[PDB]
């Protein structure tokens, strides 16, 4: 009677643990309800809105052409079809890069001395190697906007107003500045994502920036780089020093980006703030600007 | 057929005499780094069984170049290790000889992949850590630094004109034989010229800098004057003739 | 106790200690997990107990025969500098010296045989972590009169530099009574 | 009345999600009734020229009653479980030494 | 992936190894590393020289 | 006051009439030769010089005892060299004094 | 008895004894290096668990 009594001891746990996990069940598909609440909303934009902001948008007829085709095959019943998903997923940031408006390029070196004499007093070697940078940003190997070369990534203390620093150079660039979320997440889809084919993979956190702007030419920060690893093995090696390379950049695929984006007059800009934790083939296209702190007065 | 070795300091020009005799073979050129390997897991492949599953540094470095025949370089082999189980050692042997990996596989791949064909180069920089087994059958080269003249001669030919070209000082920055002189005699010192590049970007993007600030001349003249403007201060001396006479 | 001021990779910080006066033995012992330059750096401070007896006014016995009870910090003391194994050395020589260290007064160099302070690293990183803690009374080396105005002007305002010469000088900056 | 009809078009909405997970699930295991009639089948041959590999390679019997029990073990997934790929690599060890 | 190894030279053993594993995608595509490690794989397998 | 030296013939009556008393008095009897013990490392702690840095023998002592405070007898206090880092000897006043 | 160690400077023959001897008692030669091993298990066997 000890073992029947102890069979229903168990019958109580069992059927708890299955009530929880029903329970649970039900929270997760409520979340779900809850969720496709604006699904509607989004066929909606992903529709009609959608090709209006293509049509805005003025993407090159290559790219165009890609939205188009993707697009007429996911002409059909919006309802009970995945053709949404694909029909946003990746016409989201095609649809919100606008190729009519970009970033005004600021080729007076001298405009950002200015405007970096106020970041808090110029820093005195911030602004002078973000000088050179700019100086060389015009007058490259192609004497334009091309790297091959660092896009000088800085190494400090985090403390300092790095967010202001972002938005002192983008009025001194005239950019328009964002930040994402790229170190620290250790998976490849706010970095990489993978080939549109699951959920999970993903338009990568520089590819949302890029749909938080229309300007082709955003500044996307490449947010706390130094402590950049990802649990997916497979190193974004590939994605860091492909985007890196210009020559790579206009071709820049990822897992995710399974067409070569036109990323060619985006800039972005490197941060590390500790001198250890790095994989290696980031060695190259880097380079390191002296960053002043503060004392306590 | 022994491999070659080309021991030696990091930045005396090994993987670029690679890219040099790439060019004089008119192949492609790669390298794969293994300095800071301590397992057979990543040289063979990890066996295939989850995502985060990889094949052999190999395997990228043939995948990288579009061609079955590259000349690969084995850099850093003396910074092979093995500090946990795994003793990848006589992995790079079966690499190397030309018979043995002519149905070369890695546990992450089941294809025997064809390697006899492939001219090798390997990297290291000191021998005295190589396994011995290793350390059979290959050339032995110590490759040194350089004068101060052959220094200058990097920088000047082949280095220098890399600086100004990266950054758009083509023809409109000038630097003469004595800022380079002060550049090496009084200011940089080093195994490899690999900080040389680094001072160097630092004086050139500054010249960058005062020319795009105005072209009041179009030749802006970098001599051993205004070395110290363009860059920090000499952080050591000029020559080694002028510290003391000292008495032991 | 002595200002043996070493720079962290991370943040910044003013490396000392609280020191006994053991003496006996050339045998002071620390597990401090140092690098291997900073290990054949120490391999060398074993002799240098022979080089030390004499660059100052220590007396000759310490060629071979003084202990001491040693507890360095951090016990992360590689700080990507030879500012870790001198410092060992310097708290003797302020130990065997048996007379104290100056208060909210520091010290930096660099130490050298024949008696001159080189110039340390890091001006203004070593005037920040001397700031940053509070400490206004700065003890550099000579050589760093061109690179205290390479410092940005609102580091040393509470900053006070009493320039130094030699190690000796750095003893008179250093220790508390007048000599 | 609006909250009461906001909960009642939520009602509807995980209605609809738990109609879609039953009849996604339905058709993942209706992939895998329909994958082990053949799609498993083909890779099983692996294991059958390994096993027979063992069989055929003379060997004591104390190595074949180990490598028979070792290869009830590897009557698994190994292709994503690195607890029978390590099974795949034991028996080809034994079948592939000398006895 | 059947296109890009039929014009990647193969070896005939290579190629059915290829054409096997091939089998081992066609299956699924999402979710846990089943066929999307065997599409790494079988990506790994087309883009080497051949 | 006394902590009773035993001293005469080697080996003789010494430790005998130690463990008697600690019969009296039914404390835990403990014996520690210190004839091979020379270095102050071994009655304190060895200072911290690698991996397997180690007590004194009389923690040891106490090691093998449950409780603190019962009867232990040492062994060979009559001699006395300062072979290392100072002497065994000073550790071992310590030990006696009641505040040390 | 005995297994025939072999002892001597670095370069001198002494694997050109043992395939000498392999020929000469028609056996197939081999080497195993036994440099800086300090494990049991990665001479005798690694623990076959994981
Ligand atoms: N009066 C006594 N009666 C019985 N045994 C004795 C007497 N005196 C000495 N002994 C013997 O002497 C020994 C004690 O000496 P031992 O324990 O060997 O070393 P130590 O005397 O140096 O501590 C005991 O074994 C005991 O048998
Ligand atoms: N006296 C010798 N006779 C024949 N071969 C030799 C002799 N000395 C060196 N060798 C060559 O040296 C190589 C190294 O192997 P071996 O000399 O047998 O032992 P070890 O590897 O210890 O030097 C062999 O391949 C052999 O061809």
């Amino acid at each position: 009677l000890e073992r029947f009594e102890l069979d229903k001891r168990v019958a109580q746990r069992v059927k708890e643990q299955m009530d929880t996990n029903q329970r649970e069940y039900y929270l997760r598909e409520q979340m779900k309800a809850i969720q496709k609440e604006l699904g509607g909303e989004d066929g909606l934009s992903d529709l009609e809105a959608l090709r209006k902001k293509i049509e805005e948008v003025g993407m090159p007829e290559a790219v165009k052409t890609k939205a188009l085709k993707e697009l007429d095959r996911l002409e059909r019943m919006q309802q009970g079809s995945p053709e949404a998903t694909v029909a946003r997923t990746y016409l989201d940031w095609l649809t919100e890069v606008p190729w009519s408006k970009a970033d005004p390029e600021v080729l007076d070196i001298n405009h950002t001395r200015q405007v970096l004499d106020e970041d808090h007093y110029g820093l005195k070697d911030v602004k002078e190697r973000i000088l050179e940078y700019l100086a060389v940003r015009q007058l490259t190997q192609g004497l334009d906007v091309r790297n091959k070369a660092p896009i000088l990534v800085l190494v400090g203390p985090p403390g300092v107003g790095k967010t202001s620093l972002g938005r002192s150079i983008a009025r001194s660039m005239n950019r328009k500045f964002h930040r994402i979320s790229l170190g620290g997440v250790r998976d490849e889809a706010e970095i990489r994502g993978h080939r549109r084919t699951y959920i999970g993979a993903m338009p990568g956190k520089l590819i949302h920036a890029m749909k938080q702007v229309g300007v082709i030419n955003p500044v996307i920060l490449l947010d706390e780089i130094d402590k950049m690893s990802s649990d997916w093995r497979g190193d974004p090696a590939s994605a860091m020093l492909e985007v890196l390379d210009p020559e790579q950049n206009n071709t820049f695929t990822d897992h995710y980006l399974d067409v070569p984006y036109d990323l060619s007059k985006v800039f972005f800009i490197t941060t590390a703030n500790t001198l250890q934790t790095i994989p290696r083939p980031l060695l190259d296209r880097m380079e390191v600007i002296e960053i002043p702190g503060y004392t306590n007065m | 057929a022994p491999i070659l070795v080309l021991v030696g300091p990091p930045g005396v020009g090994k993987t670029s005499l690679g890219r040099s005799i790439a060019r004089s073979m008119n192949r492609k050129f790669h390298r794969i780094s293994l300095g800071g390997v301590r397992d057979e897991a990543e040289i063979r492949g990890h066996r295939r069984t989850y995502i985060g599953a990889m094949p052999g540094k190999l395997i990228h470095a043939m995948k990288q170049v579009g061609v079955i025949n590259p000349v690969i370089l084995l850099d850093e082999i003396d910074k092979m290790s093995s500090d946990w189980r795994g003793d990848p050692a006589s992995a790079m042997l079966e690499v190397l000889d030309p018979e043995q990996n002519n149905t070369f596989t890695d546990h992450y791949l089941d294809v025997p992949y064809d390697l006899s064909k492939v001219f090798f180069i390997t990297t290291a920089n000191t021998l005295q850590t190589i396994p011995r087994p290793l350390l059979d059958r290959m050339e032995v080269i110590e490759i040194p630094g350089y004068t101060n003249m052959e220094k200058q001669a990097i920088a000047r030919q082949y280095l220098w004109p890399k600086q100004v070209r990266e950054s758009g000082m083509e023809g409109r920055i000038e630097v003469t034989d004595a800022a380079i002189l002060r550049v090496i005699s009084e200011y940089t010192r080093e195994a490899g010229v690999r900080g040389l590049e680094r001072e160097l970007g630092k004086i050139a993007r500054k010249g960058a800098k005062f020319w795009l600030e105005g072209a009041w001349e179009g030749l802006r003249t970098i001599d051993a004057s205004d070395i110290p403007t363009y860059l920090g201060i000499p952080r050591y001396r000029p020559d080694k003739a002028e510290t003391e006479p000292q008495v032991g | 106790t002595a200002q043996g001021l070493a720079w962290t990779p991370v943040g910044g910080t003013l490396l000392t200690i609280e020191v006994a006066a053991v003496p006996g033995s050339g045998k002071l012992s620390l597990t401090g997990q140092l690098g291997e330059v900073m290990k054949e750096s120490a391999q060398a401070a074993l002799t240098y107990l022979r080089a030390h007896t004499q660059d100052y006014g220590l007396p000759e016995d310490f060629y071979n025969k003084v202990d001491l009870h040693v507890h360095v910090p951090d016990g992360a003391t590689p700080k990507d500098g030879p500012a870790a194994g001198i410092t060992m050395a310097t708290a003797i020589a302020s130990a065997l010296s048996r007379r104290p260290a100056r208060m909210d007064i520091a010290m930096t160099g660099e130490v050298s045989l024949r008696g001159k302070v080189m110039p340390i690293g890091g001006v203004k990183e070593k005037l920040l972590a001397a700031h940053q803690a509070g400490i206004h009374k700065i003890v550099l080396p000579k050589d760093n009169e061109a690179q205290l105005e390479e410092l940005p002007k609102e580091v040393l305002e509470g900053l006070e530099i009493k320039l130094v010469e030699d190690v000796g000088e750095v003893l008179e900056y250093l220790l508390l009574p007048e000599p």
